[PDB]
RNA sequence: GUUUUUACUAAUUAUAAAAAAGAAAAGCUUAACUGCAAUACAAACAAUUAAAGCAGGGGCAUUGUCGGCAAUAAUGCAUUGAAGAAAUA
RNA sequence: UAAUGCGAUAAUACGCAUGACGGUUCAUUUUUGCCGUGUGUGGUCACGGUAAAACUUAAGAAUCGUCCA
RNA sequence: AAAUACAUAGCUUAGCGGCUAAAGCACUGGUUUCAUAAGCCAGCUAUCAACAGUUCGAGUCUGUUUGUAUUUA
RNA sequence: AAUG
């Protein structure tokens, strides 16, 4: 019961590794040719970001997790960009990417699985 | 209804069976710390002794001072970066274990090289490597200028100014710039001191 | 589905030593077991001395425990 | 708050006890060492006054209250022998691990067991089949025929009166079966041989 | 039918289906609808098979799915008879 | 793809750490056989296929073991 | 090789999905009798041709290998 | 209430 696959020109992708969780933000003209990522963001840029002002205990944080949801809000909102489509695999289950998610909806951006 | 497992025996390699028929040479201390410090990159310094036969105390130091060398020397990307915070993450942790083992001119040469390099400091290896030549007889006894000179200007740079220390050392250094041996060091490292006591 | 609260009580061994162990229930006064570790057989070392090595090898015998109740 | 929260042999295994395995049996990695996973307290209605190989739950009830009581967490009834029969079964168990694993432990030595008449050690370990982990973990097996020696069964003697005997589990994983007898002497449990 | 959770990934008469999928557990429900339908598979004909989409009233979600069931069998023309409703005479 | 991977409290701040040896799992189409179609007195014929089945020597990658020659 | 039935303690004979069992003769022990028969009392035979399946569970339902009738060539 |  595989659902057909749709095409989008805007999704959002999470890779979740041992230490960080990374966010991006990928273009597509066509699913034959490569796409432009246009937001970069990972719990890395949000652990040199806020240690410096309020302690943290690690990257993969309540904490970070909420700041790298609204670093990526600001990034989309310049951008003009407000609907994003969600790419469901393995790695979006995972605790940290689902607080990341939950933070995002709420901050005003618009995420939606299909 | 339940089974059980009967677990394999081992298998000891037959004697008089040789490893390899491949030509490997063995190694001492002195040809790894000969090709530790001939390096030119930073993969090449990760890859120069790895192992817990050949990243023992001698190897580590030598890597930490190799490091602050390429460092000062050469501009590296986000690659070259990330392997260079390899080295000294685990170079450190090494010291931190054997310690207790490295000669008088290592520890000089650990402080040297903790001084330069721009990471976070290890938990008390400064510290530590200063409480075992606090004796005051092995810099008194330490017959190679280069060791006294590179302690006397490690600490310099890291401010630690320590009266007994230094006094004994001012002598020292100085006996070392009219002998013209490590005169560049030593000349620093006075000109340091003298400038805190001007200060 | 909800487990129940764990309280302490105190239990005194054969050498006076004291243990805190869990218990559902609370015991004012101190709970003192027949037997323990210490007290019983089993839980004993097997290290011995040269002393108690050289009276286990040098052993004679004797039978008065056999001709008592003879005699009584 | 003067309650139970500690665990004295959690203490006693990863501060003195490890080391000295480490000593006596050195490997390569650290991490290369005895360790005891979990303890399972099973109650079968061989075990029990009632003379059937299977019973209703509500006849079990008491059974799964007596183990809360020993061990502090919840039981849970045995799954049902097959897909017919629905509203009975065979007995009740309990898992244990962490904290809570090496508290019932020390009251069990401590206390119970010297207690026991027929006790001079527990059986040797069992091998089972490596299952798709490839791991191999070995199992010790023993049995507690006198569950009335704990202190807790005295506020209400007549309600747990019909309380018999109980079967004990141990799982250690290590590279041989003369490590897991090292840690069991560690854990000063006699071993029978 | 549809949402949520995860120490699970089976079974059918038979079968290498299926991981953004299923099974089980928990909650709410009756789309196992009314009136239509482009275009195709197959096929002597009769019938048989798949189906985007439009309007109405609904279910669970909160903008996706539902016109019965993983799929491949569980059936019978016309006539005659009978029942519910509606329009005539 | 070192912002990696793995872990026996398994969580990730801490532990192992990217080299070197050893054992496993993955080019003249390697060139022979074999198979298919066409033609055929049953083969002194032609073309193609084998990422369907047998068959060669490497080099690399992924684990695993290891005080290292 | 075709077709329809049947293989149940020592022998006749219940039973044809909830556990693996009914009734009469035989056999064993006791009682009655001078003794033997009849008559009376209490017991005993894991009670289910052989193999493979279906089902939570089969003497009981489905196939195969054996034996016995009945009809046909 | 058949038999020896
Ligand atoms: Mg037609
Ligand atoms: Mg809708
Ligand atoms: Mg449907
Ligand atoms: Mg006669």
């Amino acid at each position: 019961p595989l659902k057909p696959l749709v095409f989008r020109p805007l999704k959002l992708f999470f890779w979740a590794t041992n230490r960080h969780v990374h966010a991006k933000v990928v273009r597509f003209s066509s699913p034959f040719n490569e796409g432009v990522p246009v937001v970069d963001i990972s719990t890395f840029d949000a652990f040199n970001k806020l240690k410096g002002s309020a302690p943290v205990v690690a990257p993969r944080s309540l904490e970070c997790y909420k700041e790298v949801a609204k670093m990526v809000k600001e990034e989309t909102a310049r951008q003009n960009i407000n609907e994003v489509t969600l790419h469901l695999n393995s790695h979006a289950s995972d605790r940290g990417v689902r607080e990341v998610v939950r933070e995002l909806k709420n901050l005003g951006l618009l995420v939606k699985k299909v | 209804i339940e089974e059980y497992y009967v677990v394999p025996p081992a298998c000891p390699p037959p004697p008089h069976n040789p490893k390899t028929l491949k030509y490997v040479p063995k190694l001492n201390r002195t040809q790894i710390i000969a090709r530790v410090y001939e390096a030119k990159t930073p993969t090449e310094l990760e890859n120069s002794a790895l192992g817990k036969k050949f990243f023992s105390e001698f190897a580590a130091v030598a890597k930490l001072v190799r490091l602050s060398q390429l460092r000062r020397a050469n501009v590296y990307n986000s690659r070259d970066d990330a392997m260079c915070v390899s080295i000294y993450n685990t170079s450190v942790r090494v010291a931190d274990k054997l310690l207790h083992l490295s000669s008088d001119e290592e520890l000089c040469g650990l402080i040297w090289a903790l001084s330069q390099l721009p990471y976070p400091e290890y938990e008390n290896l400064v510290d530590r490597s200063l409480q075992i030549l606090l004796e005051e007889d092995k810099p008194l006894k330490t017959g190679s200028s280069l060791a006294v000179s590179r302690a006397a200007a490690g600490l310099a740079s890291l401010g630690r100014w320590d009266a007994s220390t230094w006094e004994v050392l001012v002598p020292l250094l100085r006996k070392n710039v009219q002998e013209g041996k490590e005169v560049e060091l030593s000349n620093l490292a006075l000109g340091l001191y003298d400038a805190r006591e001007t200060v | 589905l909800v487990r129940p609260l764990t309280k302490a009580m105190t239990v005194v061994l054969s050498n006076g030593a004291t243990l805190r162990l869990p218990t559902v229930y609370a015991r004012a006064k101190p709970w003192f077991p027949v037997m323990d570790l210490h007290s019983h057989n089993v839980w004993k070392h097997k290290i011995k001395t040269d002393f108690q090595l050289e009276s286990e090898k040098n052993i004679t015998p004797d039978f008065s425990n056999f001709y008592n109740k003879f005699g009584k | 708050s003067s309650l139970h929260l500690t665990s004295r042999y959690h203490h006693m295994f990863y501060n003195v006890l490890y080391r000295e395995m480490m000593l006596k049996a050195p490997k390569t990695k650290v991490e290369q060492g005895p360790h005891l996973e979990s303890i399972t307290l099973t109650i079968k209605t061989t075990d029990t006054r009632l003379d059937k190989d299977i019973v209703d739950k509500w006849e079990l009830l008491l059974f799964s209250l007596a183990l809360e009581h020993i061990t502090g967490e919840p039981a849970a009834f045995l799954p049902p022998p097959n897909r017919h029969v629905a509203n009975k079964s065979a007995g009740v168990t309990v898992t244990l691990k962490g904290e809570k694993m090496f508290n019932f432990l020390e009251k069990l030595v401590y206390t119970i067991l010297p207690n026991q008449t027929g006790f001079e050690g527990v059986p040797q370990p069992k091998t089972l089949v490596p299952g798709p982990d490839g791991v191999v973990k070995r199992v010790v097996d023993f049995g507690v025929t006198n569950l009335l020696l704990y202190p807790d069964f005295e506020e209400h003697f007549g309600v747990f009166e019909p309380i018999r005997s109980m079967q004990v589990r141990m799982m250690i994983r290590s590279d041989s079966d003369e490590s897991c007898n090292m840690l069991v002497s560690g854990l000063l449990v006699p071993q029978l041989e």
